[PDB]
């Protein structure tokens, strides 16, 4: 078996002692990486077997977890075991077929470039991002879940002792599994790297894996971005919540918004800021603004209100809003919607003049995509 | 118990990965260093408590920054690295990472680790920083980096020779314990 055979620390002690003396030191080295990307692929694949084999299912039948409980824990985990046992097949099928003579126990890898920019590319790819955007982009509330679970369920508690005690190595308790998952994605890059530099003089090869380096850059570069949607999303959830359903604000249009027209908007950034009314006072605010709106929220009685100013729409259409400096005053910015009879012009100031550009900057990014 | 957690940070080619792998590996590795780590659950005794020392690599991640503070929660202690080849990953120190970590892991103590210090008599290395007029950062410029960023310490090491890694890990283990 190969995972018997994988229990060896390197390729050098993999092979016979006699083929490994017959191998130039290049050579060797060159081995060497590619091993370790399979035998660390083999570990993954196995760390998310207990996850499913041993943790879920567990969870599922001591404590009686649904399905979609698990999912809050280990989201996409069949998708992952599917992705990455496909991925693992196709590195074992290259070796097979890279073996030298009879002989079952020694191989070279002439060329593995080909099997990584398959992996990464076309639909594979696609399904790299959308898995590990959501596995990485909930990874806190996953660890989170199991952290209350753990304090605060006394049985799951006694169920996870009791796997620690005697299933699975420290290693791989759950939260230790869930990072170990997040981490991998990461790990490709380097290795691809080190493969192409140890790779001399085969060209083919040496493209492929460069091909393959760019390539799972690509995944990763997504998979981070889909990360920072889904901080958006909780924070926004964050908000919403807060907003308690008694608040409400007309718009220029006549539309009254409410706590639950936040849901399901899209949150670009959010912010501390300071509204100034026709009497030039200060009003403590959270800037919010959202792909299409922006929204202005004062924190009174340890929750969130639509801020009153001067009786105007502190819900803000984007679609014909213009973003002006005031003049003369470095911290201070204009907002006037430009959609009505009476252009409503609204004043807020920040914490610094850097912030205050920056403010400006985004503002008009989101109305410049929006229109 | 006791459990506790160690993250690893710093630039990109600083020696974080060989670090850790020289540190656990039971034996050194004299001809192939492996290119990542994964993860591993240090025994490790000072001052006679026996400590469940979890490291953690973030090599990978320097560059995907809503990634990279996955591995940050529930940290016991940080390993700051620069190299002391590198006077510009020093300066990096206090800009990008103290900020990043003292946020994300708040109350949590620091070691600041010099790598590759077999490098700082290296007559190459010498050559090459002196074209940008540097030079090796010195012992003390590393004391105090450590002094104005609140370090728990300073220790330097090197991967390649295995000197000052277990004093490195012992620190940081003294780190981990305190409250
Ligand atoms: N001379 C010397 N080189 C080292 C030492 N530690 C690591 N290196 C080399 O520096 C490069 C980057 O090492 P690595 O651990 O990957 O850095 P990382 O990007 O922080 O993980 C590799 O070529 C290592 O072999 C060391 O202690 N001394």
């Amino acid at each position: 078996s190969m995972s018997k055979q994988l229990e060896a620390e390197s390729w050098s002690r993999i092979i016979d002692s006699k083929f490994l003396k017959q191998q130039k030191k290049d050579v060797v080295k060159r081995q060497e990486v590619i091993y370790e990307l399979m035998q660390t692929e083999f570990h993954h694949v196995r760390t998310l077997k207990i996850m499913s084999g041993v943790y879920s299912q567990g969870m599922m039948a001591d404590l009686l977890f649904e399905q979609q409980m698990v999912e809050k824990l280990f989201p996409c985990l069949d998708e992952l075991i599917s992705i990455h046992s496909q991925f693992f097949q196709r590195i074992l099928e290259r070796k097979k077929e890279s073996l030298v003579d009879k002989s079952e126990k020694n191989f070279l890898i002439k060329r593995i470039g080909d099997v990584l920019v398959n992996q990464f590319s076309g639909e594979n790819a696609e399904r790299l991002k959308k898995t590990y955007g959501k596995f990485c982009g909930q990874h806190n509330q996953s660890v989170n879940y199991f952290k209350d679970l753990y304090a605060k369920d006394k049985r799951f508690q006694a169920f996870v002792k009791k796997k620690m005690s005697s299933s699975v190595v420290r290693r791989l308790g759950i939260p230790e599994c869930i990072l170990l998952v997040t981490q991998r994605i990461t790990k490709y890059p380097v290795l691809f790297q080190r493969i192409l530099q140890c790779t001399k003089d085969n060209e083919v090869e040496q493209e492929d894996l460069a091909q393959s380096l760019s390539l799972v850059k690509d995944v990763i570069g997504a998979v981070d971005s889909k990360v920072a949607s889904y901080e958006k999303k909780v924070r926004l959830n964050e908000i919403y919540t807060k907003t308690d359903s008694k608040s409400i604000m007309r718009m220029k249009s006549g539309q009254m918004f409410a706590k639950e027209d936040l849901k399901r908007k899209k949150l670009v950034r959010d912010g501390s800021v300071f509204l100034k009314n026709a009497a030039g006072r200060l009003k403590e605010v959270q800037a919010v603004l959202l792909t299409d709106i922006l929204v202005f929220l004062q924190e009174k009685d340890q929750k969130y209100i639509f801020a009153s100013l001067d009786q105007k729409s502190t819900v803000i259409s984007l679609k014909k809003l213009i973003v002006r400096e005031v003049a003369h005053e470095e911290k201070g910015l204009f907002l006037i919607s430009m959609g009505m009879t009476d252009p409503e012009m609204v004043e807020v100031h920040a914490s610094s003049k850097e912030e205050r550009n920056s403010w400006i900057q985004i503002i008009q990014d989101t109305i410049n995509t929006l229109n | 118990a006791i459990r506790k957690k160690l993250v690893i940070v710093g630039d990109g080619a600083c020696g974080k990965t060989c670090l850790l792998i020289v540190f656990s590996k039971d034996q050194f590795p004299e001809v192939y260093v492996p290119t990542v780590f994964e993860n591993y659950v240090a025994d490790i005794e000072v001052d006679g408590k026996q400590v469940e020392l979890a490291l953690w690599d973030t090599a990978g991640q320097e560059d995907y920054d809503r990634l990279r503070p996955l591995s940050y929660p529930d940290t016991d202690v940080i390993l700051m690295c620069f190299s002391i080849d590198s006077p510009d990953s020093l300066e990096n120190i206090p800009e990008k990472w103290t900020p990043e970590v003292k946020h994300f892991c708040p109350n949590v103590p620091i070691i600041l680790v010099g790598n590759k210090k077999d490098l700082r008599n290296d007559e190459h290395t010498r050559r090459e920083l002196a074209k940008m007029k540097q030079e090796p950062v010195k012992p003390e410029e590393g004391r105090d980096m450590a002094n104005r960023i609140g370090a728990f310490g300073y220790m330097e090491c090197s991967a390649k020779t295995k000197d000052g890694v277990r004093e490195v890990f012992e620190m940081a283990t003294r780190a981990a314990l305190q409250a």
